[PDB]
């Protein structure tokens, strides 16, 4: 094996934990914030609709169901 | 000859920063362009505002 | 033989400090970013970092809810007679 | 998150530094003060005087 | 700024001179006439300053404005209307300012 | 040296269009700097100041608005 | 002591009297007093807490 | 009934909530100080290199506790004061000094609006925490009762003066670019290229800043020990002592962020290593 | 307190309080200059005991005699009588509820206003309107440093 | 009794502390000085034992007499060691500090510098080499380490010391 | 460049209060164990802002 | 500048330094002290010291202090041209350059008359 | 880059990588470049600060005149003897030519695009701001 | 390389000049709402207290 | 009424693409010739008709659903900086104008843009923002 | 517990009473007087807060 394969070796050991740590400051509790964003969202009794509409409330369910927008 | 290849040096910079500068303006005219193609529209001040 | 470079070898005494090192700047940054993303949901940006239309739009529930409703709501007998009250938007 | 970049270049000044304290000598109070007061002032506001000058050309 | 000029002034008077007076060899003689000049004249200077200041703060306060014609207008109109009847005020502003230019 | 040389390159811009001259020689001051000095100011007639869109009527693009 | 005693009631009532008109007798729209309002998401301007 | 015993806890419900806010200070603190703990053995090392040995090899294992073993050894160390010297002075400088050095924590940058508080003056802030250090240096060299320790204070006065027109100057210069105080500032225009590149003919100018705020080797002044003993503290030891060189790695740590904030991009990656490859726009 | 030291710290305290004050008034932008500024007066002032007063030793003066004899009845006479207030209220003499004009908030100047810092009017004063005196306060720095080098000489 | 449970094991904590940073003060009289200073030089590194110089007695946690002492030294000597902070470490380095050594029939020296201050450990050579000072400060770091518990108490029945 | 000779040197005359010592000077040891004294150099040392003026070199403190 | 968060974080830091304290206090079970006739006495260089309080500095180097009395008043008046350097004009400009020019010319003014040095 | 769209902010808040729409774009964009190309008023209707054959030049003389001076500089400053540090020399100043060209390239293209924005519909208008394929849908489509 | 940094600089600053311009007609478009309701709850503020004081000095 | 400020601007860019006669009455009726403002009392009535013509602008399709909350989370993120997050709410007010040509729209998108959104400024810091 | 005007006219008249009252150390007069400077800057301060004048923080 050539020296600097394990230079490498030991500089990604080095380098990948101290790179996932910084990417998540919030350790094992960014699904709580994903919840809390998701909380946020307003659904459709939290505005006021317009009446005259040209898409029904369901109609609009099964339109974000079929196109796979995950919202 | 180090001296007059320097002196050569220092002029051109000048220029480029001329150019450079020029090419700012004509940026700037670039995006008033654009910025100005929806707004051709003035209100004039109303008579009850006095002189 | 497959050893190192000499000077690698010699430079390479110094490198669990710089380990140690960042694992402790590491805690610190993130113990910093942790205590302030809590009670704001997100970093909150600087009041002075925005423009003048933004910190009016940024304040103006705040000023509603605190100074607006019970200004608006008052009674002569709702304020304690303890003298203690909220204090004014601006101090004189 | 920015903070971990901004580290490593918090690192290499800490290094400079030491190597500095390694390498060079000590001054003297009364020379540093002389070779500031009567000449690095002058440098500095001369730097600024030109800054000054360029903003106003490309401003 | 002519007070600074005149404190200049005061500073490079002459304090020595050359003289037929030879017995003052090997002897301390104190003089503190240029001590006393700078000292007085130092704190003269200071007491007008800051009671000038404090005119200026309560003119600007009474007023809005330092102008002449103004701060005159401004007063024989108040005393025409009858609307500033604070006596006091306008008292110590023309005490203070008078105070300052006798010191 | 460099004041000189600024100043001569303000003097020779000119050239350039109205926006583009040397604020050495123009002034693009806010609009308190320009209301206040510009106020009752005959040598700059600027007419009637516009309230909505902080400029004076004979100020160029003073109150551009959408369509 | 007497006085004491009536130093004591007099600065428990007005300490009653506050907190009495800060729970009460006044709107609940900013979060000022923790346990006691609601910790919860408001989706509207003015929801009382 | 709890209608009628809900405001006696209107305010001892509150209490709590302050006492967690200082564990979270605690915690930080005592993280600032491990780190700076790690710089003071980085530096042993470093020094090695340059003068070819080890360096603390034995304690711990490969000298990896070497920081903690000297903080506990200067814990562990009594101190006792002088006759000739007012006590209170003598125990309450180093009081205030470290006070005044576990604060700098609070003046640091680490992305955009991330510091614990919203302060705007950083620049302001340095300064003010810096004179006050200086002032505590000042009064413990005099206090000392002792004549090499009073020396290194008048040097000290001597530093401070030539370091508030140096850094006063920087400081002028800077501001025309960022118009602001504030550190978040420095990187929006930092994002391109690094102000070195404008800065490049003071470079040597700057680099003489960062030693003189920092007090290294050129200006190593009222700290010098060829002509002092000991440069301020001759008549102080065990954690009075430690406490002193705390702060003047606080000090170094947090103007060597300032000077990479403010001038070498802040947290921002090198781009002008490829500046002749970039593209200024991209629009389709 | 008579001791040199204890009066440029009781001094350097009152100037931290003056800070408090135009903090707690919301002028936070002149607390951050006048601190600096006069903490650097402060630090040289130190230097100067260090030369004139080395020790805390000071003239042993009584200050009964002049308290007693002068100073407090001149005190209690101007304060009986020195009041330059004509109107002017405590924050609790009406109740807050019946203010709303820090409420008010107008749009149309916010978003025709382009500045970021609070440096404005002293730029406005010191570069427009006072620019003389800001000329005369050169002058008279200048005209300063000549005269106290000639006074060194 | 059971007070023990937290300072027997503390203990060792205090000793390893105080023998993993063990700072002596500079001082050095004639040529042991020059040898100890090759001691501390990098062919024979003491700050791989935590051992570095300070020059003031304040910060001082051993002292090293490491050459000739006069009669006009030994006062000097003794306000040297009455200065240092407790605990401190004498150690006498080579003939001249050790005995009179090679001026031990003079007028004016010292014979011994255990005739002014306390010594805990001596170094015999002349100069004893880097080798043997290392080794010395090795051998007092060590008996410093051990020196907190050295079995003094007694043990009751239940194991427990006093 | 001007003449500076003046603030560089300051003689004394009998009974002149500003030509004498007009300041109590720091009389300092630089004693043996001092870094820069080497072994067993006690230099009685005047200082007058870190000027040295007076010189007494005790010695003797090495002689055996 | 900041808010009211600064003195309750000074309270902490105090707290932190009651932490040290405790710590050191502790630390005080593993040694003891024994009285002796020099060592509360001050230390130079292993002899007896002569002089305990009439301690006192030449000060040979006032002139920099008063200069820098000013020169910090020059750059505090500086500071708002610099900030608001982007509205301009023909009056700010000169104005700035002037107070540059007069700040040159005292500096100027001081190295001829040579008070930037140490005096006897 | 440098500067991002002029239109908008970039990554902003969160970073979108898509290759889909951005060829979408393009194609777009090509197309009606394409379909509008025969009519007369509409190309004397087309203003840009510097030509397109200016550009051409440009492009092709900096990365030339900079290597040039690059084998001025070694031959006239560095020994002929070693052969790395004078190709450096000239790749770096080959590099700053071609750093030169592409900025007037750039350039060219932005007031092309910025310019004419007039010219375009309000489809067209609002997927070059918003940098969205979906606002052209007709364009791209077919 | 001062004189081109300064340039470049101004550049950037030119750049945030232009999206300050957007920026500004975004927030113009914005304001006429939050002015009228403003200016609404400002004058029933003024109308109570304009009905307590006649009560009140009548 | 009772909305909060960012919904206010979200709903004021398309109220006021709409909402264009009532906004030129109060406009009109607000005019000085001094920066200081006038009289809000003199122009109340103006207001409320502004105020009338926002309620009904509020009123949204619900197709425009998830375009209005991408466009409210953006706003939280950024903290109220419309130009950061002026695209979003573009895509929102195209809704409002034509709900029924959105849907096709809504059809166009590709497989990243079916993606829930999470905005963190200070992780992804755009391209020299002033206001950062 | 005192309005902010009366309390700053007050001080100042008292930091002058002190600075006479003081033994006439040159010193103890120096920084008293910087205390008055102080005290003023403080008042025109709070008076140009006051009346919204500009000339006040100058
Ligand atoms: C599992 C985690 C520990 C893995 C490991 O190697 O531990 C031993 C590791 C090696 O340290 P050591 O035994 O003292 O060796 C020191 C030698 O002088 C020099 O020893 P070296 O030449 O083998 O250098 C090793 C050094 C070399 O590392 C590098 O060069 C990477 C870059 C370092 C910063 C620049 O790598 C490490 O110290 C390991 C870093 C990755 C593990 C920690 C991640 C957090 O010990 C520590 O890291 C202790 C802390
Ligand atoms: C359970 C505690 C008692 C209780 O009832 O709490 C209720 C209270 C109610 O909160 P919640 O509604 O359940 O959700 C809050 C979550 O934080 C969810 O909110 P979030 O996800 O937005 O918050 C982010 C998350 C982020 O926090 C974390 O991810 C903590 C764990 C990673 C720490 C990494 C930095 C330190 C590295 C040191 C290296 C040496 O939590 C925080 O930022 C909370 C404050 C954390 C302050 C920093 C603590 C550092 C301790 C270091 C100890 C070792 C050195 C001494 O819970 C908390 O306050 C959570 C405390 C978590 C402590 C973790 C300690 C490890
Ligand atoms: C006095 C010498 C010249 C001073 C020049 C200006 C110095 C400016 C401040 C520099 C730092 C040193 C001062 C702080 C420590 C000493 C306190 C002091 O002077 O007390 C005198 C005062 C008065 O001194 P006294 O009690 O000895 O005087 C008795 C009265 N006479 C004068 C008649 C003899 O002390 C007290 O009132 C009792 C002790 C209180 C100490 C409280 C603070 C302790 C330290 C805490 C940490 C520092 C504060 C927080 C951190 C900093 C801010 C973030
Ligand atoms: C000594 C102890 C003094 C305690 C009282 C200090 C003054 C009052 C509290 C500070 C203050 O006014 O804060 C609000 C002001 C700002 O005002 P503000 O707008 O935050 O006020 C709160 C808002 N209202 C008025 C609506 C309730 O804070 C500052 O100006 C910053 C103060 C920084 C202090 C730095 C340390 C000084 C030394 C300790
Ligand atoms: C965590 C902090 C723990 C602090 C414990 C008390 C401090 C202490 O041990 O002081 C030793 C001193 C001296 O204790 P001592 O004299 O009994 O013990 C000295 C050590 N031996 C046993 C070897 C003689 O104790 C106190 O001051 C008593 C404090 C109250 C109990
Ligand atoms: S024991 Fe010998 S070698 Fe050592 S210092 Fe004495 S004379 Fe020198």
């Amino acid at each position: 094996l050539p020296w600097f394969v394990r230079w490498g070796t030991d500089v990604a050991l080095f380098f990948i934990p101290a790179y996932t740590f910084a990417n998540y400051p919030t350790t094992f509790f960014v699904f709580a914030a994903e919840k809390r964003r998701q909380r946020r969202r307003k659904d459709f009794s939290d505005v006021k609709l317009r009446d005259d509409a040209a898409f029904s409330v369901d109609q609009v369910k099964q339109l974000q169901t079929k196109l796979h927008l995950k919202q | 000859k180090d001296t007059i290849m320097m002196i050569l040096f220092i002029i051109g910079g000048f220029t480029y920063c001329y150019h450079m500068r020029e090419t700012r303006f004509q940026l700037d005219d670039d995006f008033n362009e654009y910025v100005n193609t929806n707004k051709q529209t003035f209100r004039p001040i109303p008579d009850h505002v006095k002189l | 033989n497959t050893a190192y470079p000499t000077p690698l070898k010699t430079i390479l005494k110094t490198t669990p400090a710089f380990v140690v090192y960042f694992v402790f700047g590491l805690g610190f940054s993130t113990v910093i970013y942790d205590v302030v993303y809590h009670p704001k949901d997100r970093i909150e940006r600087f009041y002075f970092r925005s423009s003048k239309f933004e910190r009016l739009s940024r304040k103006r529930d705040e000023k509603l809810r605190h100074y607006f409703k019970p200004a608006i709501e008052w009674q002569p007998w709702y304020n304690t007679s303890t003298n203690n009250n909220t204090r004014p938007l601006l101090r004189y | 998150m920015p903070y971990f970049v901004l580290l490593f270049k918090i690192l290499i000044f800490c290094v400079v530094a030491i190597a500095t304290r390694g390498t060079l000598p000590r001054y003297r109070f009364d020379q540093f003060t002389q070779l500031n007061w009567k000449h690095f002032i002058y440098i500095w506001l001369g730097f600024l005087v030109f800054n000054l000058c360029f903003v106003t050309f490309f401003i | 700024l002519v007070s600074c000029a005149i404190f200049y002034k005061f500073i490079v008077s002459k304090i020595s001179f050359k003289n037929s007076n030879y017995k003052d060899n090997y002897f301390s003689i104190f003089s503190k006439n240029y001590l006393n000049v700078l000292f007085y004249q130092y704190w003269s200077s200071f007491f007008s300053s800051v009671m000038i200041g404090f005119c200026i703060i309560y003119l600007f306060s009474l007023t809005g404005s330092t102008e002449w014609s103004i701060i005159n207008f401004i007063v024989a109109s108040n005393n025409q209307i009858n609307y500033y009847t604070n006596n006091i005020t306008l008292l110590f502003i023309c005490l203070t300012l008078i105070i300052g230019f006798i010191i | 040296f460099c004041l000189l040389f600024v100043l001569a390159d303000a003097w020779g811009r000119e050239k350039y269009a109205q926006p583009y001259k040397s604020q050495i020689l123009h002034g693009r001051q806010p609009f308190g700097h320009t209301f206040v000095q510009n106020y009752r100011n005959q040598a700059t007639d600027l007419g009637r100041w516009n309230h909505n869109f902080a400029c004076y009527e004979k100020q160029p693009g003073c109150g551009r608005d959408f369509d | 002591g007497p006085l004491n005693i009536v130093f004591a009631g007099v600065a428990f009532l007005m300490f009653y009297e506050n907190n009495y008109k800060k729970l009460y007798l006044n709107p609940r729209y900013s979060y000022t007093m923790p346990y006691l309002q609601s910790a919860k998401i408001t989706k509207n301007l003015y929801e009382k807490l | 009934m709890g209608f009628w015993i809900a405001p006696l806890f209107v305010n001892i419900l509150s209490l709590p909530l302050y006492l967690v806010m200082l564990v979270y200070n605690i915690v930080c603190m005592l993280l600032i100080t491990l780190v700076i703990a790690s710089i003071t053995l980085i530096e042993r090392k470093v020094l090695s290199l340059v003068q070819r040995r080890v360096g603390p090899h034995y304690v711990g294992y490969r000298g990896r506790l070497q920081y903690i073993a000297d903080a506990l050894k200067l814990f562990i160390k009594g101190i006792v004061v002088p006759e000739g010297s007012n006590k209170f002075w003598f125990v309450a400088i180093p009081s205030a000094a470290g006070a005044i050095c576990y604060t700098f924590w609070i003046n640091s940058m680490w992305g955009p609006s991330v510091s614990i508080f919203d302060l705007e003056y950083n620049l302001v802030y340095a300064t003010i925490l810096s004179i006050l250090f200086s002032f505590c240096i000042m009064l413990t060299g005099y206090f000392s009762k002792s004549k090499y320790a009073f020396m290194a204070s008048i040097r000290c006065a001597i530093l401070m003066l030539n370091i508030e027109i140096f850094l006063g100057l920087l400081v002028i210069n800077l501001i025309f670019i960022s118009e602001s105080f504030c550190f978040s500032v420095f990187v929006i225009y930092q994002e391109i290229i690094w102000l070195i590149f404008i800065f490049f003919g003071v470079s040597g100018l700057i680099f003489i800043t960062f030693l003189l705020e920092t007090n290294r080797a050129p200006f190593d002044l009222a700290e010098a020990e060829s002509e002092l003993v000991t440069g301020y503290s001759v008549e102080y030891g065990g954690f009075y002592f430690a406490l002193y060189y705390l702060g003047e790695y606080f000090h170094l740590f947090f103007f060597s962020m300032v000077i990479s904030i403010v001038l070498f991009g802040g947290w921002e990656l090198p781009n002008f290593l490829y500046l002749f490859l970039l593209n200024d726009f991209n629009i389709l | 307190n008579n001791n040199l030291y204890y009066i440029l710290l009781y001094i350097f305290l009152e100037i931290v309080f003056f800070g408090l004050f135009l903090c707690l008034y919301q002028l936070e932008l002149f607390t951050g200059f006048l601190w600096v500024a006069e903490f650097a007066i402060v630090f040289i002032a130190v230097v100067l005991l260090f030369y004139l007063n080395i020790d805390g030793l000071h003239l042993k003066y009584n200050h009964n005699i002049n308290n007693v004899l002068y100073y407090t009845p001149s005190l209690v006479l101007f304060l009986i009588f020195f009041n330059i207030d004509y109107f002017s209220e405590l924050e609790l003499f009406l109740p807050l509820e019946l203010s709303f004009i820090d409420i008010y908030d107008d749009y149309y100047e916010g978003f025709n206003n382009s500045i970021m810092n609070d440096f404005t009017p002293l730029t406005l004063s010191y570069y427009s309107i006072n620019s003389a005196e800001f000329i005369i306060i050169g002058l008279l720095l200048l005209l300063g440093s000549v005269a106290c080098v000639n006074l060194y000489k | 009794m059971r007070v023990d449970y937290i300072v027997t094991p503390i203990n060792a904590v205090v000793s390893w502390a105080r023998q993993g940073s063990f700072w002596p003060l500079t001082f050095g009289l004639a040529c042991c000085a020059v040898e100890m200073m090759h001691a501390t030089v990098s062919r024979y590194d003491f700050d791989r034992f935590g051992v570095i110089f300070r020059a003031t007695p304040r910060q001082a946690d051993l002292i090293l007499v490491a050459g000739t002492l006069t009669n006009k030294m030994a006062p000097g000597l003794r306000r040297l060691y009455e200065q240092t902070l407790d605990p401190k470490w004498v150690l006498s380095m080579g003939s001249c500090a050790n005995g009179g050594g090679y001026y031990h029939y003079s007028y004016s020296v010292v014979r011994g510098c255990n005739r002014i201050i306390p010594v805990d450990i001596y170094v015999p050579g002349c100069p004893p080499t880097a080798e043997a000072l290392m080794f010395g400060v090795l051998q007092l770091q060590k008996s410093l380490y051990r020196q907190i518990n050295e079995g003094e108490k007694k043990y009751n029945k239940k194991d427990l010391t006093y | 460049m001007n003449r500076s000779i003046f603030q560089l040197w300051k003689p004394e005359s009998p009974r002149s209060n500003v030509n004498s010592k007009q300041i109590k000077t720091m009389n300092v040891n630089f004693g043996p164990q001092h870094p820069a004294a080497h072994g067993v150099l006690r230099l009685i040392l005047q200082l007058n802002g870190e000027i040295a003026e007076r010189f007494d070199p005790h010695i003797g403190l090495l002689h055996r | 500048m900041g808010d009211a968060v600064v003195i309750h974080l000074i309270q902490n830091v105090l707290i932190f330094g009651i932490i040290f304290w405790l710590l050191t206090w502790g630390a005080e079970y593993f040694y003891t002290v024994k009285q002796q006739l020099t060592k509360k006495q001050f230390y130079e260089c292993g002899f007896k010291s002569i002089s305990e309080l009439n301690i006192q500095i030449n000060f040979n180097f006032f002139m920099l202090a008063v200069f820098l009395i000013l020169y910090d008043v020059e750059f505090t008046f500086l500071f708002p041209v610099l900030f608001n350097f982007s509205m301009f004009s023909t009056t700010e400009l000169f104005l700035a350059f002037f107070f540059i020019f007069l700040i040159l010319v005292s500096l100027l003014y001081d190295w001829l008359n040579n008070v930037l040095s140490w005096s006897a | 880059t440098n500067f991002g769209s002029p239109f908008r902010n970039t990554d902003s808040g969160i970073v979108i990588r898509d290759p889909e729409n951005e060829k979408r774009l393009k194609l777009a964009f090509q197309n009606f470049w394409k379909s509008k190309q025969e009519d007369k008023e509409f190309q004397a209707q087309i203003k840009t600060a510097v030509s397109k054959d200016t550009v051409n030049f440009m492009f092709y003389a900096s990365p030339l005149f900079g290597a040039l001076l690059g084998k001025t500089y070694i031959d006239m400053f560095c020994n002929p003897r070693y052969f790395y540090f004078r190709a450096f020399t000239l790749s770096m100043f080959a590099l700053a030519g071609y750093c030169v060209g592409n900025g007037f390239r750039n350039r060219y293209e932005h007031s092309l695009y910025t310019r004419n924005y007039h010219l375009f519909p309000k489809d067209l208008q609002d997927a070059l701001v918003n940098g969205d394929a979906r606002y052209c849908i007709s364009w791209w489509k077919q | 390389l001062q004189m081109w940094g300064v340039g470049k600089i101004i550049e950037i600053k030119k750049f945030m000049k232009r999206r300050d311009i957007e920026l500004k007609g975004l927030q113009r478009k914005a304001a006429p709402f939050m002015q009228s309701m403003n200016d609404v709850r400002h004058l029933a503020l003024r109308e109570r207290n304009d009905m307590l004081y006649n009560e009140l000095l009548s | 009424m009772n909305t909060k400020s960012f919904e206010v601007l979200i709903h004021s860019q398309y109220a006021f693409d709409v909402c264009r006669e009532q906004v030129y009455n109060f406009e009109d009726c607000r005019q000085t010739d001094t920066p200081l403002p006038k009289d809000p009392i003199h122009c109340k009535a103006q207001a409320k008709e502004v105020l009338s013509c926002y309620k009904e602008a509020e009123k949204m399709d619900p197709i425009c659903l998830s375009s209005f909350n991408d466009s409210r989370e953006c706003m939280f993120k950024s903290d109220g900086n419309l130009y950061n997050c002026k695209t979003w709410i573009n895509q929102y007010v195209t809704c409002q104008k034509n709900p029924a040509a959105f849907a096709e729209f809504l059809e166009a998108s590709t497989a990243e843009q079916l993606k829930s959104k999470k905005f963190d400024f200070v992780k992804n810091r755009g391209h020299s923002d002033k206001y950062l | 517990m005192l309005t902010w005007i009366s309390f700053w006219s007050l001080i100042f008249w008292l930091i002058l009473i002190i600075l006479v009252l003081k033994p006439k150390n040159f010193i103890s007069i120096l920084f008293m007087s910087e205390l008055t400077w102080l005290a003023l800057y403080c008042l025109s301060l709070l008076f140009g807060a006051i009346y919204c004048d500009i000339t006040l923080l100058s």
